[PDB]
């Protein structure tokens, strides 16, 4: 499942830090049952100092 | 204009430069006529002296208190009060905001972004600190063109 | 000089460099141009 | 007391029951991530309220999330 | 001068105005716009026994439908166009 | 092709085609795509009104130098009264300028689209290229026609002969706000005495 | 064809009488408020046209400009000269009850048509001489606002000359105008 590995994508949910900011997928858990399997990696840090966050599909469109 | 008198025709403001220098010729009666700080009260009596000279002279306007007034409305008169040096200061803090927003761009696109805004790039700054001469050609022109805004759906928008 | 230009380019020099030479410019236009509250141009 | 509550964006990272400092946190088996567990709140009466499983959380946004509501002995922190 | 003319031409006037000009002006507004409505409902519906649109004092024999609050309305700007009027001339 | 600059980069919008290229764009004022098609119909109108400007102000002062025209300095022609108000015939200008700009912003903006009269149709401007109106009322004796290699000859011309009136006309502006002399008399200043009629000695 | 070569809109095709294009702001642009801008366009027009024949020919007689001859209201006694002769029921309260009767009256029914064409141009009762139900139908709406927009700029222009030339009207200053041409313009209201 997942877009692509290594493309960039553009997060649609609205509570994380990085909504409509580019982002580049590092892993997408093929595994079922997970709810949030695709990695995304951000060029920016969070004020928690983090840069990998995972999303759902449906919260991501490819740009 | 407003109620305020020129400064060359101010019987308030020739009071002002009376009694300036009447408190500089008082300092300068405890001193030597040729020792070393009668000389910078003599300056400061001619530095005195040319800007009262210098404040009459350009059409200035004086109230009640002696004191000249600005007038910033836009008046043809009053053009360098207020309309030509802001326009020689917008042309200066535009040029400080496109060579700063200038060297963001060029720096966004490189290997590590971050360490060329605690470590600016001179060469890379000083390059585009030229090209700030000519920013208003090129903020409209980017505006224009669509370059100088972001579409909202790349924008980071905290939710409702 | 491919390190310390690079010390000598980063923020606190530089700030002291530019504020350095601006607080140098703007004394000696007051020197020369002093008491100026109307531009005349 | 206060309620802790857990979301289903954890990856099972087991950091928030680590800086719990008053055992309210405890990691069940899941299905919803690569770990396979996610963290629940039994003890939750027991909690103090001091986010520091909210500190330690790296899911953006956070998956434990504690809501400071009635405060008891317990939440408190008192020892008289 | 001339208070017993003056009124009553201006109260005539504005409820000529009320009966064949603006009429259909009024009876499609307050067929558009309604009853006030709160959350979906009218303030009747909703439980006010005071927000009852009375009906025999809105019972009327006019053919166009034009009501005693139509009087009270529109006579009542007659007479405030009346009282601007006899108010401007005395002067 | 001869640079603004030697041993300088020319921009890769600049390539050489268009006259009067030297690669002199160090400010990157005509980076953009679609910029370069606006600055050259700019520099068109403001070496053609320099060139205007340019015969203006020095041809009529130089031969009241003679003494053969004795017109009135250009900076105080402004006071100079005519059969018409000086306020009046700077509206009677914008309506005029009002018609023969919005017909040449339309030609920038869509090429070959107002070549056609307006009145009378069958009299159509014959230019092609983009800020070259040929026809009757511009170019009677046909000399906007030809080779592409001479044509570019003539148009590198227009701009090398107008980039100097621009600088002339500005010039001009900063001479007769500081120093109060017409330009032909600051000319015959600068031929008795050069080293000591200079900007500096003009602060 | 407002400007030559300029891309006419997707909302003005060209089929309506006058649609020139010229819309740069986009107002018509939302379907149902151009449909009421068309029926706008034309009642200003025709008020206007009723309005140039109105001011000029009080002028050209010499019973004063269409300033001076509505002066009279705000004074307590202008007894209303209509034609050198006054009226006897000109009073500021009779003919504004009248005014707010029968042109409400007229606007009123005017307003009830569904039709969005025959509140345009109604025919009827209103074309007696049967020009509409003629072999011309489609160039004398383009002749109504060609001449309606003429004079919708004539009675801009006649507003504002009453602001800048106070106690003077239209043709006082088309008489102004014509005696020295070059130095009486918009000119003297631009440059003051
Ligand atoms: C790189 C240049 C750059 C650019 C083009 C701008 C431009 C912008 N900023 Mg500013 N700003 C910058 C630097 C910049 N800033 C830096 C360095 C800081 C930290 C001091 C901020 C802090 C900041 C605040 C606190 C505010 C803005 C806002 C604004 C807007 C209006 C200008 C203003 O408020 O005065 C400028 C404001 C200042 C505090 C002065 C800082 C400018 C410094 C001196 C320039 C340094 C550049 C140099 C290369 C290093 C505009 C979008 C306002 C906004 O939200 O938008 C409407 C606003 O509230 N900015
Ligand atoms: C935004 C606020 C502001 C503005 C509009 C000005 C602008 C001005 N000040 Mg300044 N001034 C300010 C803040 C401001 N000041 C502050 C914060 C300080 C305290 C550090 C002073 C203390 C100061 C000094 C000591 C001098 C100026 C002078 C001047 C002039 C600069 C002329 C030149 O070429 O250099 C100009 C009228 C000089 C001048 O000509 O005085 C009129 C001068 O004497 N100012
Ligand atoms: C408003 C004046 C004006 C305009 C429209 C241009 C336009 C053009 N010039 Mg330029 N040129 C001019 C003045 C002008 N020139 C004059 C007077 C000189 C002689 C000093 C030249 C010398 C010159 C050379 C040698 C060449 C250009 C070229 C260029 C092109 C690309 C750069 C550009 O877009 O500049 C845009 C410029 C402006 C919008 C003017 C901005 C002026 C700023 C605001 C203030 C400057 C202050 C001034 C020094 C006093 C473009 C066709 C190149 C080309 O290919 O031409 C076909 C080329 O190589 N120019
Ligand atoms: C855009 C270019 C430009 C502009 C601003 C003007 C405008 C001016 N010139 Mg000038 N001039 C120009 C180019 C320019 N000139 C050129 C191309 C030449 C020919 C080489 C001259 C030759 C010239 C002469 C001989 C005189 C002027 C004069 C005039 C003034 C009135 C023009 C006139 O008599 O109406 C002409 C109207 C027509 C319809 C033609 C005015 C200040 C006159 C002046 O200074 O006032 C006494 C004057 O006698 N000019
Ligand atoms: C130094 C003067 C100079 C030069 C070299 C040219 C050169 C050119 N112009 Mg230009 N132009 C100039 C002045 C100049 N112009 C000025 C001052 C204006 C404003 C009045 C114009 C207005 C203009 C337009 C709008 C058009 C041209 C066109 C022409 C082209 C063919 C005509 C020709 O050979 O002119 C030769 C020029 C001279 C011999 C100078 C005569 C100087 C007298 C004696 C003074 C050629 C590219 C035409 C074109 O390309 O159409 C296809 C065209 O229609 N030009
Ligand atoms: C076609 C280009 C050109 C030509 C041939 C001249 C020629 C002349 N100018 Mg000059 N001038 C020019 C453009 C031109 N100027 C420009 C673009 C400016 C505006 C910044 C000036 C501003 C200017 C001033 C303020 C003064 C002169 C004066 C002079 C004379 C002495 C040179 C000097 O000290 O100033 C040279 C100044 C420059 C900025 C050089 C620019 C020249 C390049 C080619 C452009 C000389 C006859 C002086 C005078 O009155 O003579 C008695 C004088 O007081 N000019
Ligand atoms: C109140 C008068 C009035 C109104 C309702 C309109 C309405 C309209 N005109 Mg317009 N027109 C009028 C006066 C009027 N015009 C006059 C005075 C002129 C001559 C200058 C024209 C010249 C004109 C042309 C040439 C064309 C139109 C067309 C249009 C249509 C689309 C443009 C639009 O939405 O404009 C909306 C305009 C308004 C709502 C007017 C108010 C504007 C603001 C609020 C005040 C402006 C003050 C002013 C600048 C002084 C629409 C039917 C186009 C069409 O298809 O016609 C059928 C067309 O091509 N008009
Ligand atoms: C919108 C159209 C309109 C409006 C409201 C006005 C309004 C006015 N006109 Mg006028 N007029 C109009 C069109 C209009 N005119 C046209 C088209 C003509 C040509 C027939 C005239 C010819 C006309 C004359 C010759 C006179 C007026 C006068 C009057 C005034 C008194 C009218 C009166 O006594 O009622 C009369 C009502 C009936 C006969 C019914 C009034 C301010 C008078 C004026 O300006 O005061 C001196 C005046 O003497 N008008
Ligand atoms: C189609 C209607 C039309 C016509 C034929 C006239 C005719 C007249 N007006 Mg008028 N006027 C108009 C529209 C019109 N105007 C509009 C809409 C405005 C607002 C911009 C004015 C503003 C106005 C003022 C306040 C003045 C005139 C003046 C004049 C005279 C022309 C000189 C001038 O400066 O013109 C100005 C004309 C325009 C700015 C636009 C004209 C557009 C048409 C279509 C051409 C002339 C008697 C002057 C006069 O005689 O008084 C001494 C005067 O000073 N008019
Ligand atoms: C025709 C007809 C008829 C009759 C009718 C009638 C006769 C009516 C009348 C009516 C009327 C008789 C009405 C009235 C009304 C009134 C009113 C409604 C009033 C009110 C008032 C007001 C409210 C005012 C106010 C004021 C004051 C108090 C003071 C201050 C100022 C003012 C002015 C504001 C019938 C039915 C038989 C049928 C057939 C037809
Ligand atoms: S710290 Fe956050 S992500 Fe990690 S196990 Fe606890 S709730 Fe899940």
């Amino acid at each position: 499942i997942g877009p692509k590995r290594g493309s960039i994508v553009k997060v649609l949910r609205r509570e994380s830090y990085w909504f409509n900011d580019t982002g580049k997928v590092v892993a997408v858990d093929q595994a079922p049952g997970v709810r949030y399997p695709v990695v995304v990696r951000f060029d920016k840090v969070n004020y928690a100092g983090v840069s990998t966050n995972n999303y759902s599909p449906d919260e991501l469109e490819q740009s | 204009v407003a109620g305020l008198t020129p400064c060359k025709e101010s019987k308030g403001f020739a009071k002002r430069q009376k009694q300036e220098i009447k408190k500089l010729e008082g300092r300068l009666k405890l001193y030597a006529p040729d020792s070393a700080p009668a000389l910078a009260i003599n300056a400061t009596i001619e530095k005195t002296k040319r800007r009262f000279e210098f404040y009459g002279n350009q059409g200035l306007l004086c109230g009640t208190d002696g004191l000249p007034h600005l007038i910033v409305d836009g008046d043809q008169a009053h053009l360098g009060e207020f309309v030509y040096p802001g326009l020689v200061f917008l042309y200066i803090a535009g040029w400080i905001g496109w060579v700063g927003r200038a060297y963001l761009i060029d720096v966004r696109t490189s290997k590590k972004p971050t360490e060329k805004e605690i470590i600016i790039d001179v060469p890379l700054a000083l390059r585009i600190m030229s090209k700030g001469l000519t920013w208003p050609v090129a903020a409209i022109g980017e505006l224009r063109s669509g370059k100088l805004v972001e579409k909202s759906s790349n924008i980071t928008v905290s939710p409702r | 000089m491919q390190d310390v230009k690079t010390y000598l380019s980063t923020a606190p020099v530089l700030a002291t460099l530019w504020f350095g030479f601006l607080a140098g410019l703007l004394i000696e236009i007051n020197r020369f141009f002093p008491d100026a509250l109307v531009l005349p141009l | 007391a206060h309620s802790v509550k857990i979301y289903d964006t954890c990856i099972g990272c087991t950091q928030c029951v680590r800086a719990c400092p008053t055992d309210v946190l405890e990691m069940v088996p899941w299905d919803g991530c690569k770990a396979s567990q996610i963290a629940s709140a039994p003890r939750t009466e027991d909690c103090v309220g001091c986010k520091r499983c909210e500190s330690a959380c790296p899911t953006d946004f956070l998956s434990v999330r504690v809501y400071l509501g009635a405060e008891t002995t317990r939440s408190m922190g008192l020892a008289y | 001068a001339n208070t017993a003319l003056t009124i009553t031409l201006s109260t005539g006037a504005l409820l000529f105005l009320g009966r064949f000009v603006f009429l259909p002006f009024q009876r499609d507004n307050v067929s558009r716009q309604g009853l006030p409505v709160q959350n979906g409902v009218t303030h009747f519906d909703a439980g006010d026994s005071r927000a009852q649109e009375v009906t025999s004092f809105l019972k009327t024999n006019d053919p166009a439908g034009f009501t005693i609050v139509d009087v009270l309305a529109w006579g009542a700007l007659g007479h405030a166009v009346g009282f601007f009027i006899l108010a401007t001339i005395n002067n | 092709r001869p640079l603004w600059l030697p041993g300088s980069e020319a921009p890769k919008w600049l390539d050489g085609s268009l006259p009067g290229d030297y690669g002199f764009d160090p400010l990157d004022l005509a980076a953009e795509p679609g910029r370069l098609n606006w600055m050259v119909q700019a520099e068109l109108v403001h070496c053609r009104w320099a060139m205007l400007g340019a015969a203006g102000i020095f041809i009529p002062e130089l031969l009241t130098k003679i003494g053969i025209l004795n017109t009135p300095s250009w900076y105080k022609a402004g006071d100079a009264t005519y059969f018409a108000d000086q306020g009046t015939l700077f509206i009677v200008e914008l309506l005029l300028m009002a018609w023969a700009e919005s017909r040449r912003w339309a030609d920038i903006a869509r090429p070959g689209s107002v070549n056609t009269d307006p009145i009378f149709p069958n009299n159509k401007l014959t230019g092609t290229d983009v800020g070259y109106p040929g026809g009757l009322w511009f170019d009677p004796l046909g000399w906007g026609s030809g080779s592409e290699d001479k044509l570019k000859e003539i148009r590198t011309k227009e701009v090398k002969n107008g980039r100097l009136a621009m600088l002339a006309v500005l010039g001009a502006f900063v001479q007769a706000n500081v120093t109060h002399v017409g330009p032909i008399d600051n000319l015959f200043a600068h031929l008795a005495d050069p080293y000591h009629t200079t900007i500096l000695q003009s602060l | 064809e407002w400007l030559p070569g300029n891309p006419r809109p997707s909302y003005l095709d060209g089929s309506a009488p006058g649609d020139f294009g010229f819309d740069p702001l986009g107002l018509g642009e939302v379907p149902e408020n151009l449909e009421r801008f068309k029926e706008s366009e034309l009642i200003h027009a025709r008020w206007a046209m009723l309005a140039v024949p109105g001011v000029l020919i009080p002028e050209a007689l010499g019973y004063g400009n269409w300033v001076s001859a509505q002066k009279w209201a705000a004074t307590p006694g202008g007894q209303a000269t209509y034609l050198g002769n006054p009226v006897p029921w000109g009073n500021l309260p009779v003919i504004l009850a009248i005014e707010f009767l029968a042109i409400a009256f007229a606007e009123s029914q005017r307003n009830g048509e569904p039709d969005p064409e025959k509140r345009k141009y109604p025919g009827g009762a209103f074309d007696p001489l049967g020009f509409s139900k003629g072999a011309n139908l489609e160039e004398l709406k383009l002749k109504e606002i060609k001449n309606g927009r003429l004079a919708l700029v004539a009675f801009l222009g006649f507003a504002v000359q009453a602001i800048a030339y106070p106690g003077t009207g239209p043709l006082e200053n088309l008489k102004t105008h014509l005696a020295d041409p070059w130095h009486n313009t918009i000119a003297h209201v631009i440059i003051p």
